[PDB]
RNA sequence: CGAAAGGGUCCUGUAAGCAGUAGAGUAGCCUUGUUGUUACGAUCUGCUGAGGGUAAGCCCUCCUUCGCCUAGAUUUC
RNA sequence: GUCCCUACUGAUGAACUCGUCGCAAUGGUAAUUCAGCUUAGUACGAGAGGAACCGCUGAUUCAGAUAAUUGGUUUUUGCGGUUGUCCGACCGGGCAGUGCCGCGAAGCUACCAUCUGCUGGAUAAUGGCUGAACGCCUCUAAGUCAGAAUCCAUGCCAG
RNA sequence: GGGAAGUCGGCUCCGUAACUUGGUACGGACAGGGGAAUCUGCGAGAUUCCCACUGUCCCUAUCUACUAUCUAGCGAAACCACAGCCAAGGGAACGGGCUUGGCAAAAUCAGCGGGGAAAGAA
């Protein structure tokens, strides 16, 4: 098993062996071998912070482009309301409060 | 070149043929004399040699040899040639009842389209009280052929292949009288034969191949340069060769779980590779490791024949003492032959805790 | 035969992998594989680079004192072949391998002690920091749920159970132009 | 059967980020510092044989996940 | 100072219903040289010197394969380092017709690696047996035995 | 950049003291650098290797130029008596059609190294 049988030969081995035994039943004895909700929420909350924070980034690098290209401002582009509704609702916001207005 | 291995052509079957079997006298027992086998691989021995007369001699010396993957062959039919001014005619051939759906495949050429219906008189001319037929041709190859043929295939489903259709070859049965033979094919009928049964460890065979091709290759590598006797460009490779004096130095059983350990490497591990054959996968059935190389690519089909002539020299008298079998990685500089050992030359791991 | 033991590395050298070189004050130099010897021709130090057994010992990555590694050395004086000698030799070397196991596992474990404790208090301050990117519903859901709760009678559980619920159950790119 | 995924096996060589006064150095506070403080910081160390790639001509899959499927055209004594 | 047919070399192919398993006419044809051990310090020889048959093990060239290992090769543009410039900086990357460097699997290669190369008959020079021509004699006239790396075949390639 | 080949290739000056402007004795200095490594504990650190010329050859590197299979579409020219399988023979160093033999089986693809080109004679 990958190990040399000679390298291992040695006469009066019992001794060494026994001994190997008796200082492992002590290892036990004493307990080396003692292996030993809020946690795991908040990990998770921060594995989710993490998330949000790639997705924004992809979203720059989907925006960004590769070399300076001139871009018609945002207040030259109309959005719709559609649109608008989605991302404040996933904000949190009640649209049905007011957007009659566009 | 060689004006011998002329007209450099491809092979015109990818199985390739014995095209002679060792001549046959009825004082010698009954046997079968080729056998079938696919190509997993080749790894690295170290053979304690007794070559009284060689430098290496009661010395420890590091050898290539070739893996056939070798599942048991089936007995599916008999054939009964006679002895003609032209040559040797087939007689007749008489099949064996329930065939595999292998063998039928390889009958069949779009075999999922078709209604799969070949052999299907044949069983009934055994159910239907036509054996007095199935008998009389046996008895007319019993009282008029000269030479006996078996015809067997082979077990692509315990291949570890993706092909599904098998392959069929006639082995010729040789020492005995042509009762004897028929006698002996009839009752190997429907069973499976095994390789160690073939053949057995210590014995130089011959292998029949298709050399691996190269497509339209110049001067340069066809021939080998710096009207037929002329060097022409053309086709190199996929060649039909028959390679005699292979060494088969052993016979590993499968099912043995310890088949790559020897009486000096303690280690119950199998043939196959530490992550497998490379492009092929493991071996799980019986093998057969034989000495150097051999024509044909990895999952190629291969005819293993015995020798034509009584061996002439002391390298086939010879008994292979193994020390070790190398079983690690061929898909790259590997240098664990097990996965616990290479567990325990690198501790535990990261992913060891977190699965753990 | 013989295990050999790469120069360079440490990974076992078996039978017909790799190179040795011989050089003229006289000692032998294995290695297991190209890399090792080309590492070592191009003269790297095998205590620098990191996926040596000479780095892991030396930034103690193994265990190093132990009676089980004491138990296996180099022989150089033979003994009388004996039977009983080898067969215990070689349930010795069992025993002492999974030994071995288990004490490499206590001391991998060792070694990682301290990473929950830094992971939560990088999460504490990340969530503190961040505050604003956790789960927020959705005005619709809220409304939708109150209405719900004003139906069946409330609504901080009503909240706090289909907020679990949409977490435990990605966004595209642009959509189809109608044509 | 196909696409993913998981595990194995190989290749590279230790990811991003954070932290430890380890830290060569760069500067402010107040007065002497016998152990003064506060910030930045190469480089080091730890988390980390980690991170990434892995069949495209590598290996395996017990219900790992999803999907596919008895077709449609020609020709034949 | 006047791109075509064909040979050769390979690859497809209609008709004989498709298919599987075969036979073998004919054509090609392959192995070669050296060394070492034993025989044997023997036969032989005054001495100096000094073989051979059987048996065994290697090497040259040639031929046919093969890639476990070991080198080489890198668009795995796989990973890492690094130059110039750029994306505001970090991160992550583009460009330099593959920027440069190191390692690098897989595949491909290499008497730079490894494996394998097989036996019957009939003959030539020649040496014989029986025995006439020719009452001796004679291997020849009738009859017949052996004998060369030669000839024809098997093994081998095509079909 | 590397390998190969040939070679004959490798491995005195300043100050001081007497003498006729120059020599004479004394004191001090001189008679390397670069690159690659190995060994002992950066160390007077110790030890090992290579440095050449050529009107020579080859290979690697860079640059320049020509370098290209199939498919859809488009689309010539050169050249063309008719043809194209061999061996012997066919008096005029003449054969491609003739004699008599070897033979000889549709339709094609690719490669190409042979043939379908040569004198005139003092
Ligand atoms: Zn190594």
């Amino acid at each position: 098993d990958g190990k040399n049988v000679y390298d291992y030969i040695d006469p009066d081995i019992d001794a060494k062996l026994q001994a190997l035994e008796e200082e492992e039943e002590r290892l036990e004895k004493e307990g080396f071998y003692d292996e030993d909700e809020e946690e795991e929420e908040i990990l998770q909350k921060a594995e989710y912070i993490r998330e949000q924070h790639a997705l924004i980034r992809n979203e720059a690098k989907m925006r960004k482009s590769l070399k300076n290209r001139a871009i018609i401002p945002r207040k030259a582009v109309k959005k719709p309301l559609s649109q608008l509704e989605d991302h404040l609702d996933q904000l949190g916001v009640d649209t049905e409060a007011i957007g009659l207005r566009a | 070149g060689s004006l011998a291995f002329l007209p450099r052509k491809r092979a015109a079957r990818h199985r390739g043929r014995v095209k002679s079997f060792p001549k046959d006298d009825p004082k010698k027992p009954v046997h079968l004399t080729a056998a079938m086998g696919y190509k997993a691989g080749m790894t690295t021995i170290v053979r304690d040699l007794d070559r009284p007369g060689a430098k290496a001699h009661k010395k420890e010396v590091v050898e290539a040899v070739t893996i056939i993957d070798c599942p048991p062959m089936v007995v599916v039919g008999l054939v009964g040639y006679i002895e003609t001014p032209r040559g040797l005619r087939s007689l007749t051939t008489v099949w064996a009842e329930h065939l595999s759906d292998e063998v039928k495949r390889r009958f069949y050429k779009n075999w999922y389209k078709s209604k799969k219906k070949a052999f299907t008189k044949y069983a009934k001319k055994y159910a239907e009280n036509n054996g007095a037929s199935i008998t009389r041709e046996l008895e007319r190859i019993k009282k008029y052929c000269t030479v006996v043929r078996v015809l067997a295939h082979t077990q692509i489903r315990k291949t570890p292949l993706k092909q599904k259709k098998a392959h069929l070859m006639e082995i010729q049965i040789n020492g005995g009288s042509v009762a004897d033979k028929v006698e002996f094919g009839r009752s190997l009928f429907e069973k499976p034969v095994t390789i160690d049964t073939i053949f057995e460890k210590d014995e130089m065979i011959d292998v029949i191949a298709v050399t691996k091709g190269h497509g339209f290759v110049g001067v340069t590598a066809r021939w080998g340069t710096k009207q037929w006797t002329v060097a022409r460009a053309g086709q190199m490779g996929y060649h039909h060769r028959t390679s005699v004096n292979h060494k088969i130095y052993r016979i590993g059983k499968g099912d043995d779980e310890a088949n790559a350990s020897t009486e000096t490497d303690l280690t119950k591990k199998k043939i196959t590779p530490m992550g497998g054959f490379v492009r092929y996968g493991e071996v799980n059935n019986d093998y057969v490791m034989i000495k150097g190389s051999v024509p044909g690519v990895k999952k190629r089909i291969m005819t293993l024949r015995k020798s034509l002539f009584t061996h002439t020299s002391r390298k086939a008298l010879e008994k292979v003492e193994l020390k070790w079998i190398d079983t690690s990685s061929e898909f790259g500089h590997g240098a664990f032959q097990t996965a616990a050992e290479k567990k325990q030359f690198m501790g535990t791991l990261k992913k060891d805790l977190q699965t753990s | 035969m013989r295990i050999e033991n790469c120069f360079f590395c440490g990974r076992p050298a078996w039978p017909s992998k790799g190179i040795t070189f011989m050089r003229n004050d006289g000692k032998a130099f294995r290695f297991c594989r190209s890399k090792c010897h080309k590492n070592f021709k191009m003269k790297r130090n095998p205590r620098k680079l990191k996926w040596t057994k000479a780095y892991r010992k030396n930034a103690g990555k193994e265990m190093v004192v132990d009676s089980t590694l004491q138990f296996a050395a180099r022989r150089n004086v033979p003994v009388r072949y004996n039977r009983e000698l080898w067969q215990k030799t070689l349930k010795a070397m069992e025993r002492i391998s999974e030994i071995r196991a288990r004490r490499e596992r206590v001391f991998y474990k060792k070694r990682m002690a301290g990473k929950r404790a830094r992971e939560v208090a990088a999460a504490r301050k990340l969530v503190a920091e961040n505050e604003h990117l956790l789960p927020r519903l959705r005005g619709s859901e809220k409304r939708r749920l109150a209405e719900l709760a004003a139906e069946r009678g409330d609504v901080e559980e009503l909240e706090r159970e289909e907020l679990a619920k949409l977490a435990s159950k990605s966004k595209a790119f642009g959509g189809e132009v109608r044509r």
